[PDB]
């Protein structure tokens, strides 16, 4: 059982290196984020551009969709974080608290509320309507690289270079749980679509499948190079059971979710493959990388 | 020994 | 150049 994804469209644009790409929950859009302080919108299936949304005033490091597609939230290294409506490039509200880089970012799924990590070391809860920061959650010891709702909002997971990854209860603000051989800087985290398993990354060349509640490894990924930036990693549940992410040699991985077999490694882009994203209905992959490269590519496959 | 990562 | 595009220090 096995993939075959090939390069169908490059997208171009980005005048700096691109951070984040995301697609839209309804499958239609793909958002892109970059140093350039730009978010790009593109259509999923043809990679047509869309939109240029502006505001930021310094670089974008992650973006992302509401559930119902209609609106953006986007986390930047002037310290903020900006809610973006689609349709007509406003910015609704612009989040202020962090004291530093805002990092990483995203929706609960009924989408009142947003989740925030910054290199100040807290991870925020918003309020979408309002605008007003909920909570501070004094979360690690170091900069939180990821953050991330489980399926029904109940439950946070956050991680960081101090090498922690915890979860929170999202009414009470309570650190429920926190993973622990080494301590190695933890790049990347974010559920399993069921929200039962949780998906990490760590700047030793490897990516793990935890079951958060046992609090125990029960799959580990390798053939990668991951040392330096946080990249993005990806459940890909649409055809295949697939684990995908990108890779500072320049290749997107493809690994089976139960034998651990890398798969596939897609071939084309020229500098370090940051981020990916799987869509979610039909067999298509997301890539982008570094400076070096600024493209966007899009892959499909019949599995 | 096979995880399943969509169902409940 | 953002946060996430600058290697770990």
């Amino acid at each position: 059982v096995k993939p075959n994804y090939t390069l169908k469209f490059t997208l171009a644009g980005h005048t700096k290196a691109v951070s984040a790409v995301k697609f839209s929950p309804n499958g239609e859009w793909l958002a892109s984020s970059s140093a350039d302080k730009l978010i790009k919108i593109w259509g999923a299936y043809d990679g047509k551009f869309e939109k240029t949304i502006s505001g930021h005033k310094l670089g974008i490091s992650d973006v992302a969709w509401s559930s119902d597609s209609r609106l953006l939230v986007s986390g930047s290294d002037d310290k903020t974080l900006k809610v973006w409506e689609l349709s007509t490039g406003k910015s609704l509200k612009t989040l202020k608290g962090h004291s530093n880089y805002v990092f990483c970012c995203n929706f609960n799924p009924q989408s009142n509320l947003i989740v925030s990590g910054s290199f100040d070391e807290s991870v925020r809860i918003w309020d979408v309507r309002t605008g007003k920061c909920l909570k501070t959650l004094p979360a690690h010891s170091d900069p939180v690289s990821a953050v991330h709702f489980n399926r029904d909002g109940s439950l946070i997971v956050s991680s960081s270079y101090d090498g922690l990854c915890r979860i929170w209860d999202t009414a009470s603000g309570q650190c429920l749980k926190t993973l622990i051989d080494d301590n190695p800087p933890v790049s990347f985290v974010k559920f399993s679509p069921n929200g039962k398993y949780i998906l990490a990354a760590t700047l030793d060349n490897t990516l793990k499948l935890w079951d958060y509640s046992k609090g125990k490894c029960l799959k580990t990924y390798t053939g990668h190079k991951n040392e330096k930036y946080c990249i993005f990693a990806n459940f890909s549940v649409t055809g295949g059971k697939w684990i995908v992410s990108g890779s500072e040699d320049n290749m997107v991985y493809i690994w089976n979710l139960q034998s651990k077999e890398v798969v596939q490694k897609l071939q084309g882009h020229t500098d370090t493959v940051l981020c990916t994203a799987c869509h979610p209905t039909e067999n298509i992959i997301a890539s982008a990388a570094l400076e070096n490269d600024k493209t966007i590519k899009l892959w499909k496959s019949d599995t | 020994d096979e995880i399943d990562v969509v169902s409940p | 150049l953002c946060s996430r595009a600058r290697p770990l220090v």
